[PDB]
């Protein structure tokens, strides 16, 4: 199912490759291997400019670094360094101070974008 | 035109080059022995060698060449537009007539049918032309296979040491094409001025 | 810059690149050639040539379409040179 | 096919205004040595499909004297030391 | 004489037919010299390599200008009626049976091999004239026979035995096979073959006692039946090499795309293949493919298209991938998809760039805006505008073109007659499209051809002389219809005219049924526009004009957006003319006409003057001034007759003026 | 041989497509007609082929094997196909999906399962539902969006369970709950799932918010219908649905009224006409056979007695579909619809009998006289009314004679009867045909079938005796007539004009006297009510031309529109726009209805940046010597290198 989707996204057919993923999170058998799925998914959703509806499976795909009791992969790593960025602009600092701390163990790009991230909203803090 | 310049020229070509000096019932049997088996006698040898020779076979393809590539273009650029011109200038005559008859309703009136078989015997012509313009299109393709062949016999005959780059294997059919043009070019009904196109037509 | 907007790209129709001519006509008519090293410094030969591909590269109006990476890599000249660099 | 050229009407008035890598297929790989076949010429390559008539000809042909060329080099009797490829050698100069 | 089709690359059971023929004529002892056209009819189909593209290309080469016998199964039932059918075929038909008697070994098979290769053949012909001691007929390597007999002799030593023991156990079945028909009834005892077989199996060396064991040996081996067989492998009934089995299956599509041929036999033989066949053998699935179209099968028609281009990519050693797309981007065009033609299509430019080859970009190009001349309203969807493409092909090349060119303006044609540019460009364009066309042979591209003359029955029925367009009408092809268009367009293309036929005859219950069925079809542009052309006139008959009032400004509005067709856009405008002057109001249609007069006069096409003029006279008399609309007719009258079609509605009309 | 399939698709009212299967479950056919379209072979038995959408607005054809199903885009897109958890029985088209029947025995031993058998999906790629059931194969389903019925039996108990179904989407994805139920007779005895429903038959009709379920048995002649009445009140109380409590009087279960009703041979559903009435075939020897029309709501029938033989073969539905006649021209149909709007559901069901009775004797009186147009209907329109108001006359009379074979009609004599009807219902229509004549006197184009009107609305006047004033309103120079002066658009019209010497009058349209909202007035009458509207706000004092645009297109007045009006209302309004068309150039929306382009193209052009849209540009047409055939020829092969 998951191959399906690339085909699709591939191919321009966005409107299609979302029900695609959608059958195969079903179909995975541990949640850890949705990882993948939901990053890739959300930026889907940002491709048809819907930002309020990507904003859930962000949710889901940051959530599992948690509950995998830290797990720090790469594919949650932009996750959050995009859930922050959202986050300046809904005005919440707070909120998204913490996403930017948790992310500061990344690729070298990963922590500086995080870093500069946390210096401005600790000061509107 | 054609019928004095390019179709009986290349005719009495081939007359005199196979007639004169061989015969063509006996030609076309040895030749059909040639292409299938290679049997060249000691006679057609000296068909090969002393009439046909290299001088006149360069002068063959290329009479043979304007009597078809030369044909079609005097068929196509001339024929064609001029039989449609003459059709509507016809069709224009046709209308001027009727319209004074109408016109000037004058008691005596002038019959129609000798326009009408004109514009029937033009559009009879139109159509007659094209036939033989795919039918010159066919004899070109027979033309050129039958030389590409024989070019391959008469190096070989004067030779005895050519190399024979054209391959039979290239065309499935070849032998078809190269047995057709035979029947054209030596049959009694070729052996009149009218082989190349239907000129008493 | 006389020519900044003017040509458009057909992607499938391959570009081409004039070579420098550097002859010179005088009213005389006694054409004059000129040839590399003996007569220029070598350097600047080459240098005109990455200016005059500069100038053919940004001929192409900036509202083209179809120029991705594999146009560049369809129109390479097979042995890079410094047209190909200025283009 | 004509090329434009061919047609002695197009062909007359341009006179007058002057004044492949091969890559291997399923079937070429054998089973006793893993060195795919390699067409000899391009002949043997149909319009780009090997014919497997023809290099199953050259491989027949490439077998047969190789039965016969068995004792030449590495083959030694017992009882002499030289084998048989410089026994013509010098036979051939032992004419010439 | 059906049975297992399997391919070989040995010595057919056919092969040794005409080498049994073969050493007959050369034999010379009996006088028998096989005629000409039998060996042109046999051996020319094992002659290697005819290539076959899927699609994309129709007839450029294969077509023979003379027409050609259909190639013969390897049956020993169908080779026997090529020569019985002569009054002294029999004489030879019989020689061909007498030897197949008289090989009743494999050594006897080694015998007739033998006997040519060291006498028959000859390596050159200067060796010929000094071989005049010869009894037998001697043939050189070059020659048509020649090049074949030494195909067939490398053919049998490229063998070992069990090559060779495959060749006795299947001619004994193939000659058995034979044997249970009615023909062998016929001639089950003639007694030439008694003269003939003891002519070769002289010499035997023994009569009496290994001749005794001799048919023990053969007799063991046969299936006599008394007790239980020996138990042995399936065995082909028929072999056949690659070549000539080409041979078939490219008569077969082109007999199937437009001497009596066995449509049952081949169809049957070629289902029996043992699945490596057909991957030696490519060629079957398309077969499939063809016959899959005829009865519209989706699914079935795509599984054998894909199958076909999995096999063949394989065995082109050259890069077939930027193909594979067109042929499937075709048909979907087929199928009336459309838009999935245009991703498909999308993925074989950026296939054909990555092969670096500046051929095949030609090849692409021109399928483009082949694909436009089917559906023009897709025109803005393509990365490249027409016009962009005939100012290439115009100045691509001066050599290695040939076709380029002929397709290249015949294009431009088509976009300058719906550009409605001047009538001058017109007939420049299309005499260019025409001369190249004629120049080349027309008999072999019948693809162009048959597209010159429905532009020219076209461009000259808009002038109004059916005279020349009845001319041209007669060599319009029915039922060939052109590739990517669907199959049954054809069928549809009939069924308008008889539509159209019914209209004029008063046929509204037949015209009105159509109709129906136009709703729900899946149709081309050009078809719909005619359908939805039809529709306008059948309303305007009925009565009913509110409704088609509001129909035919909705289609010429979006025949002006949609597709700028010109020629459709006036069609359309002259019925919204009329439809107004019949309803006793046509004053409203004053501006539009005039407009349309000025406009077609710089224009000078002679008939949209001209019906212009009947609608403005028509306007003229339903005012209540007929007085100057007489004065004008009358001037204009002879210029007005010229035209067949109006001729009804200007004789109509001067009755009525008297 | 092929086999037509009866109900493949659920397309609210019907689709114009046929489906073929093979002697053998192995191939399905879309022919239209003739034309074998889209053709597919499966080595599995079909069960079903579809067509059907899918929810997300598709035109997808679907074909559902044993265990697999293929759904072939058809309107656009390629192809797709979905797997199942077990095998299917039979599958049941239903408003946006598909109801799936597990297979209950195979091999002989007989079981099966009866916890879950039913799946619910949507479109291909979402995920199966699960049905919901609260207080056993499904004969049929509501395939049809507007009925909502299903009907379910039970074997053993030969019971059937009659239930409310509603759809829900975004796992239960439909509803039941039971409401009656029925018991079937003893002497029907069922016994290969499809061959036990084969032999029973059922039918969906409604008609408004009624509607009636139509079952029927051939080997036993049993024929019952159950009716039910929606009514938006008792449908949405809570208690009504969960509890399943019903009232008695909406249930009825009743026969049908037929002469013979223990002779019928097959019934089908009459495609052509949406409403309730149903095909009916009756035979009384085997080389004839019978057909007429009924209807379930109302009990009124029609006795047509057509004779047809070879017709009764469901391969033959479509000719006995249209057999019957309806009117296919654009003229009589508003006529028609101007009557169901205006009458009873009860006179205006043996109104269109009578008129297809007058349209079949007419077709059989006029042999093909010239041509045969609009001008049929509008004669059996005229007669059918003109015999309605004109008294019978005696048996004797040459005009009994003509139309006898109307007179001896059983709907005719109630249809005279009913002294109620004949004597308010007429004049009804006649007002009401005198408003559509009068709608049609403002479309220029159509004023051909306007004046045929007039002829026999002249003909009604002389039949009723109306005052003199209606019957000169038509010449240049025992009901109750309840309007004494005749309504026009032109009266009204030029009262509310500036100088008007005529006094104020309004128009009384018929929109009162139908007691029904404007909504279904404005379907009718279009053109009368843009015009009022138009002439109400434009000569108002305080008008400026500039709204005009706006007014036109709050109206839907379009180009076409504008140039179909018989001179009057056209003229000033043409200059009012003429007049716009030399101070606006500002750009101020609804550009459409002007004649200039650049205005229009900048308009589309900002309306594209606001949303973020066609930038036509425009081809310049340049425009001589034609020169000779080698200059020609000498130029393209100069120009080719």
């Amino acid at each position: 199912w998951q191959v399906l989707g690339e085909c699709y996204s591939k191919t321009g057919n966005k409107v299609e490759a979302i029900k695609c993923y959608k059958r195969s999170i079903k179909a995975s058998q541990t949640v850890d291997q949705n990882t993948s799925i939901y990053y890739r998914l959300a930026q889907l959703y940002e491709e048809l400019e819907d930002l309020q509806e990507c904003k859930k499976f962000m949710m889901k795909c940051v959530d599992v670094e948690e509950l995998l009791e830290g797990i720090v992969t790469d594919e949650t790593v932009k996750a959050r360094l995009w859930l922050a960025i959202f986050e300046i602009k809904a005005g919440n600092y707070q909120l998204a101070y913490d996403y930017a701390m948790g992310v500061s163990s990344g690729t070298s790009q990963e922590i500086e974008e995080a870093r500069m991230l946390a210096r401005e909203c600790r000061r509107h803090m | 035109f054609i019928n004095r310049e390019l179709a009986t020229p290349y005719l009495d070509f081939v007359k005199r080059l196979c007639d004169e000096a061989y015969g063509y019932g006996k030609l076309k049997s040895e030749l059909e022995a040639l292409f299938l088996l290679g049997e060249i006698s000691c006679d057609l040898e000296d068909w090969l060698c002393n009439s046909v020779g290299e001088k006149n076979f360069k002068r063959w393809k290329y009479l043979g060449c304007e009597a078809y590539q030369k044909t079609v273009q005097i068929l196509t650029l001339i024929f064609v537009p001029a039989c449609e011109r003459i059709i509507i200038y016809v069709e224009k005559l046709r209308a001027i007539l009727q319209a004074f008859s109408i016109q000037n309703k004058l008691s005596y009136t002038s019959d129609l049918t000798a326009v009408e078989v004109l514009l029937k015997s033009s559009q009879k012509l139109l159509t007659m032309t094209l036939n033989s313009i795919i039918g010159l299109g066919r004899d070109e393709t027979l033309f050129e296979k039958f030389f590409i062949w024989f070019n391959d016999r008469l190096h070989e005959a004067l030779d005895e040491d050519y190399k024979l780059k054209f391959q039979f294997e290239d065309d499935l059919y070849f032998g078809y094409d190269l047995l057709s043009y035979f029947d054209r070019i030596l049959s009694k009904k070729g052996t009149e001025p009218s082989s190349i196109i239907d000129v008493k037509l | 810059a006389v020519a900044y907007a003017t040509e458009k790209p057909i992607s499938t129709q391959k570009w081409v690149i004039q070579p420098l001519n550097l002859i010179s006509v005088f009213p005389d008519d006694t054409k004059i050639t000129v040839k590399a090293p003996e007569d220029i410094a070598h350097d600047i030969v080459e240098w005109g040539q990455f200016h005059a591909g500069v100038s053919s590269g940004l001929r192409i109006s900036k509202k083209a379409t179809g120029i991705t990476g594999s146009w560049i890599a369809f129109n390479k000249p097979k042995e890079l040179d410094a047209y190909h660099g200025g283009f | 096919a004509r090329a434009l050229r061919d047609i002695s009407l197009f062909n007359d008035i341009r006179k007058d205004q002057n004044s492949v890598k091969y890559i291997p297929s399923l079937s070429a790989y054998n089973v006793f040595n893993e060195f795919p076949y390699y067409p000899t010429s391009a002949s043997q390559l149909l319009d780009g499909k090997l014919d497997e008539f023809l290099m199953l000809s050259e491989q027949y042909k490439s077998r047969l004297p190789k039965i016969r060329k068995l004792g030449w080099n590495r083959f030694k009797p017992i009882g002499i030391n030289k084998t048989m490829y410089e026994l013509e050698m010098l036979r051939s100069r032992a004419r010439a | 004489k059906y049975g297992p089709l399997g391919i070989t690359n040995f010595i057919t059971p056919y092969d040794l037919c005409i080498l049994i023929l073969i050493h007959a004529h050369c034999s010379q002892d009996n006088g028998i010299s096989v005629p000409t056209a039998v060996f042109l009819r046999l051996i020319s189909p094992t002659r290697p390599s005819l290539e076959w593209n899927p699609l994309l290309k129709d007839n450029s080469n294969l077509r023979s200008s003379s027409i050609v016998p259909p190639p013969v199964l390897p049956i020993l039932d169908n080779i026997i009626r090529i020569l019985l059918d002569d009054k002294d075929g029999n004489k030879i038909a019989l020689t061909l049976m007498g030897y197949l008697e008289a090989i009743n070994g494999l050594d006897s098979i080694n015998r007739l091999m033998m006997d040519l290769e060291k006498n028959c053949l000859v390596n050159n012909y200067r060796s010929m004239k000094m071989r005049t001691t010869s009894t037998r007929r001697q043939m050189t390597r070059a020659s048509f026979l020649g090049t074949f007999l030494s195909t067939c002799i490398r053919k049998y030593q490229i063998g070992d035995f069990e090559m060779r023991e495959t060749i006795w156990i299947n001619l004994q079945n193939f000659k058995t096979v034979f044997k249970h028909t009615p023909l062998w009834l016929r001639f089950k005892d003639n007694v030439h073959i008694q003269k003939v077989k003891n002519c070769l199996l002289a010499n035997d060396e023994i009569s009496v006692e290994d001749q005794q064991m001799v048919e023990f040996f053969q007799h063991f081996n046969n299936g006599n039946d008394a007790d239980s067989k020996t138990m042995n492998e399936e065995n082909y009934g028929t072999l056949i090499s690659i070549q000539h089995l080409q041979s078939i299956v490219n008569r077969q599509i082109v007999n199937w795309l437009d001497y009596e041929e066995q449509s049952g036999l081949v169809f049957d033989l070629l289902d029996t293949l043992s699945l490596n066949d057909a991957t030696k053998f490519p060629l079957i699935f398309i077969l499939k493919y063809l016959e899959a179209i005829k009865e519209n099968s989706y699914q079935t028609a795509l599984d054998s298209l894909h199958n076909y281009f999995d096999y063949k990519s394989t065995g082109n050693s050259q890069n077939y991938f930027h193909i594979s797309l067109l042929s499937l981007a075709t048909f979907h065009s087929s199928f009336n998809e459309c838009d999935a033609a245009i991703n498909s299509f999308e993925e074989a430019t950026r296939i054909a760039r990555e092969n670096k080859d500046m051929e095949t970009l030609n090849l692409i190009m021109i399928w483009i805006i082949n694909f436009i001349e089917v559906h023009p309203e897709y025109a803005n969807r393509f990365y490249i505008t027409v016009e962009q493409i005939i100012k290439y092909l115009k100045n691509s090349s001066d050599v290695e073109d040939a076709n380029i060119f002929s397709n290249a303006y015949k294009f431009e044609t088509l976009l300058s007659m719906v550009k409605e540019s001047k009538t001058a460009e017109v007939s420049s364009s299309l005499l260019k499209f025409m001369a190249i066309t004629l120049q080349n042979v027309p008999s072999q591209n019948f693809d162009l051809f048959q597209s010159l003359v429905s532009y020219e029955v076209k461009f000259w029925k808009e002038l109004g002389y059916e005279s020349i367009s009845d001319v041209y009408e007669k060599f319009l092809s029915k039922t060939s219809s052109s590739s990517l268009r669907n199959y049954d367009s054809s069928i549809i293309n009939q069924d308008i005219k008889v539509a159209f036929k019914a209209l004029e005859e008063d046929d509204f219950l037949k015209v009105k049924q159509y109709l129906l069925k136009s709703e729900s079809l899946e149709l081309d542009y050009d078809q719909k526009i005619n359908l939805k052309y039809l529709r306008v006139k059948y309303l305007v008959k009925i009565g009913d004009y509110d409704l088609s009032m509001r129909l035919i400004n909705q289609y010429v509005k979006e025949c002006c957006e949609e597709v700028a067709d010109s020629n459709w856009r006036f069609k359309f405008e002259i019925e919204s003319i009329n439809v107004l002057l019949l309803s006793d109001v046509g004053i409203r249609s004053l501006p539009k006409i005039i407009k349309l007069i000025d406009e077609y006069k710089e224009i000078g096409n002679p008939l949209r003057c001209v019906i212009l003029l009947l609608k403005l006279c028509e306007v003229l008399i339903q005012v209540g001034k007929s007085m100057e609309a007489e004065c004008l007719i009358s001037c204009n009258l002879s210029t007005i007759l010229e035209f067949p079609f109006v001729r009804k509605k200007t004789d109509e009309l001067l009755e009525s003026l008297s | 041989e092929w086999q037509l399939q009866i109900n493949i698709t659920n397309k609210i009212g019907g689709i114009n497509g046929d489906i073929w299967l093979s002697r053998d479950g192995r191939s399905v056919k879309w022919c239209i007609e003739d034309q074998c379209l889209r053709q597919f072979t499966y080595n599995q038995k079909i069960i079903k082929a579809g067509y059907i959408d899918f929810e997300k607005t598709p035109d997808c054809f679907v074909v559902v094997l044993s265990d697999i199903a293929h759904v072939y885009m058809l309107k656009n897109g390629g192809s797709t196909t979905v797997c199942f958890p077990f095998q299917i029985g039979n599958a049941f088209w239903y408003a946006n999906g598909v109801i799936l029947e597990r297979e209950t025995s195979a091999s002989k031993p007989i079981e099966f399962d009866l916890k879950h058998k039913y799946i619910t999906l949507t479109d291909p790629m979402a995920p199966f539902g699960l049905i919901s059931i609260t207080n056993f194969q499904l004969v049929l389903f509501p395939s049809d969006k507007d009925k909502c019925i299903a009907v379910f039996l039970d074997r053993n108990s030969k019971v059937l369970r009659f239930y409310y179904s509603r759809i829900l989407s975004s796992s239960k994805d439909i509803v039941l709950t039971e409401i009656s139920s029925l018991k079937l007779p003893d002497d029907i005895i069922f016994t290969r799932l499809s061959s036990i429903l084969s032999k029973l038959k059922f039918l969906s009709l409604r008609f408004e918010r009624r509607e009636g379920l139509l079952i029927f048995h051939e080997p036993t002649h049993f024929c019952k219908i159950w009716l039910i009445d929606l009514l938006p009140d008792v449908l949405d109380s809570i208690p009504f649905k969960i509890y399943g409590n019903s009232p008695q009087n909406m249930i009825r279960l009743e026969n049908l009224k037929l002469k013979e009703p223990s002779r019928i041979q097959a019934m089908y559903i009459h495609e052509l006409l949406e409403s309730c009435l149903i095909l009916v075939s009756e035979g009384q020897n085997k080389e004839e056979y019978k057909a007429c029309l009924y209807d379930p709501f109302v009990k009124i029938t029609s006795p047509s007695k057509n004779i047809s033989e070879e017709l009764t073969k469901q391969n033959s539905l479509p000719s006995l579909q249209k057999l019957f006649p309806y009117p296919e021209t654009s003229f009589t149909k508003l006529c028609f619809e101007a009557v169901k709007y205006i009458t009873s559901p009860a006179f205006n069901i043996s109104f269109i009998f009578l008129w297809q009775s007058a349209y079949s004797i007419l077709l059989s009186r006029a042999n093909d006289d010239v041509v045969g147009g609009l001008k049929m209907e509008h004669d059996a329109f005229s007669l059918v009314l003109s015999l309605l108001i004109l008294p019978i006359p005696s048996s004797s009379a040459q005009e009994y004679q003509e139309y006898k074979e109307i007179y001896e009609r059983d709907l005719f004599q109630h249809l005279k009867q009913d002294s109620e009807i004949t004597s308010s219902v007429l004049p009804r229509i006649v007002i009401g045909l005198h408003l559509i004549r009068e709608e049609y006197s403002l479309n220029v184009l159509c004023r051909n079938e306007h004046a045929l009107l007039g002829q026999f609305l002249r003909f009604a006047t002389a039949a009723m005796g109306w005052p003199d004033l209606w019957q000169s309103y038509y010449v240049p120079k025992t009901f109750f007539h309840p309007l004494d002066e005749p309504p026009s658009i032109t009266k009204s019209l030029y009262s509310i004009t500036e100088n008007s010497s005529i006094p104020l009058c309004p128009f009384i349209s018929f929109s009162r006297l139908v007691a029904t909202d404007t909504q279904v007035e404005l379907r009718i009458t279009p053109r009368s009510f843009k015009i009022l509207g138009l002439y109400e706000l434009v000569h108002s004092p305080n008008f400026l031309p500039d709204y005009v645009l706006g007014i036109l297109s709050s109206f839907k007045v379009d180009k076409d529109e504008l140039q179909t009006y018989p001179l009057g209302i056209l003229v000033p309004l043409q200059n009012i726009l003429k007049i716009l068309e030399d101070k606006l150039s500002e750009v101020r929306d609804n550009l459409e209805l002007l004649d200039r382009a650049d205005l229009q193209r900048c308009s589309a052009i900002i309306n594209s940046i606001r949303s973020d849209c066609k930038v036509p540009l425009a081809k310049n047409r340049s425009s001589k010597k034609p020169s000779d055939i080698y200059s020609i020829l000498s130029e393209i092969v100069k120009s080719a290198s």
